[PDB]
């Protein structure tokens, strides 16, 4: 089956950057801004399938979120398995993934200031459509983004957030984090803005017969 | 953020000593401050401007070596004319040889180093802890002037202007 995707435009009111408040979170919105950095595109596990070491039933359409989830209760519940799934990476479900940097346009940049960014996540067919160095109009819906490193990734490779530069002493228990939950532990889970797009436009052959089909 | 020497010293004074090998870098800070006495800061997303009144004593070595009979003085140094232009004061004390006071010289050098004690003399050295009590009091007065005053002043600056039409030599 066709993964199918709907496209809003034509929005009444366009938002700026520094309009990005957290009483909008899962809004319809649409922002401007000019992109800086794009990425691959990389393929993104949509619907995925595994079956069982033992039994080797076959699981499908197992949804995933923001983390590697595999399934908990084999189909038949004669078998006791709690884990060690192997993934069909042939069976499962992919799409395009991209994430674009953008900032603030150069009128919106106060007198003094460092611009300020987020990130956009572009799926599907909206793939690189946007272009570094130009002025694009965004819309989609403004989503949160936890830190998946202390949720128990799978793989040892994670390694409890290796690091490379130091973090900021500011900010070192002044970001409020949860914890309680089971799956963090004692740990503090933390959250991030981000924003996920699903239109983007644009605001900044000598062949005889191809050529004659093309005209009024 | 961290701030400069020149902003450090407010109300104070600059010793920069060795000016002639100082770069260009500081000679740009050392321009504006005789110009407005704020120092823009770096350009790390701050945008500040620090106040930064202060003096400037400046010691100075002509090039290759000492005064050499080529007249103009802007070629004794490197500094531009803009640059010494703005300094109140410029003092040139140059080595001449005179048999006199070569002798002076020694016997004063000499006598430090044979007794540790400067030579004692009729002048009387006043005690440093009143030089300081009296120049804080004098720094703390403020002078006021009146219009007869300043008209003579009018007068020196018209004769002093009439001569450099002419001084020009
Ligand atoms: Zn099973």
């Amino acid at each position: 089956e066709r993964v199918f995707q709907i496209s809003f435009f034509n929005l009444p009111t366009v938002h700026r950057i520094r309009d990005i408040r957290s009483e909008k979170i899962g809004s319809l919105l649409s922002i401007s801004g000019t992109v800086t950095r794009t990425s691959e595109v990389r393929p993104e596990l949509y619907k995925a399938s595994f079956t069982c070491d033992m039994c080797r039933a076959i699981v499908d359409n197992v949804e995933q979120s923001f983390k590697y989830t595999e399934p908990t209760f084999c189909p038949n519940p004669s078998c006791e398995n709690r884990a060690f799934w192997t993934l069909n990476v042939t069976r499962s479900r992919f799409l395009d993934w991209q994430k674009v940097r953008i900032q603030e346009n150069a009128n919106e940049i106060p007198t003094g200031s460092m611009p300020r960014t987020l990130d956009v996540i572009l799926r599907g067919d909206s793939v690189e459509r946007a272009k570094p160095g130009d002025r694009c109009k965004f819309t989609g819906v403004e989503i949160v983004v936890p830190d998946v490193t202390q949720l128990g990734l799978p793989g040892v490779k994670p390694s409890s957030t290796l690091d490379t530069r130091g973090i900021s002493k500011t900010t070192e228990g002044l970001n409020s984090g949860v914890t309680g939950l089971r799956s963090l532990g004692v740990r503090d889970l933390t959250y991030k803005i981000s924003f996920l797009a699903c239109h983007v436009i644009s605001i900044g052959e000598r062949d005889q017969e191809v050529f004659l089909n093309s005209l009024s | 953020l961290e701030g400069g020497a020149l902003v450090l010293a407010d109300n104070g004074i600059c010793c920069i000593d060795e000016f002639d090998k100082m770069d260009e870098s500081d000679r740009t800070a050392i321009h504006e401050v005789m110009e407005q006495q704020t120092i823009s800061i770096s350009k790390a997303g701050i945008n500040t401007t620090l106040n930064a009144r202060t003096s400037i004593l400046a010691a100075a070595n002509p090039l290759y070596g000492r005064y050499n009979p080529r007249l103009s003085p802007l070629d004794n140094i490197n500094l531009p004319a803009a640059l010494l232009s703005r300094f109140d004061i410029l003092f040139l004390m140059l080595d001449i040889p005179s048999r006199d006071d070569d002798e002076k010289l020694a016997e004063h050098v000499t006598y430090v180093h044979m007794h540790n004690k400067q030579p004692d003399l009729d002048f009387t050295p006043v005690e440093p802890s009143k030089m300081r009590e009296y120049i804080a009091y004098a720094k703390t007065k403020r002078p006021v002037m009146s219009e007869a005053v300043n008209d003579y002043v009018v007068q020196a600056y018209i004769r002093l202007r009439q001569d450099s039409k002419r001084e020009m030599d």
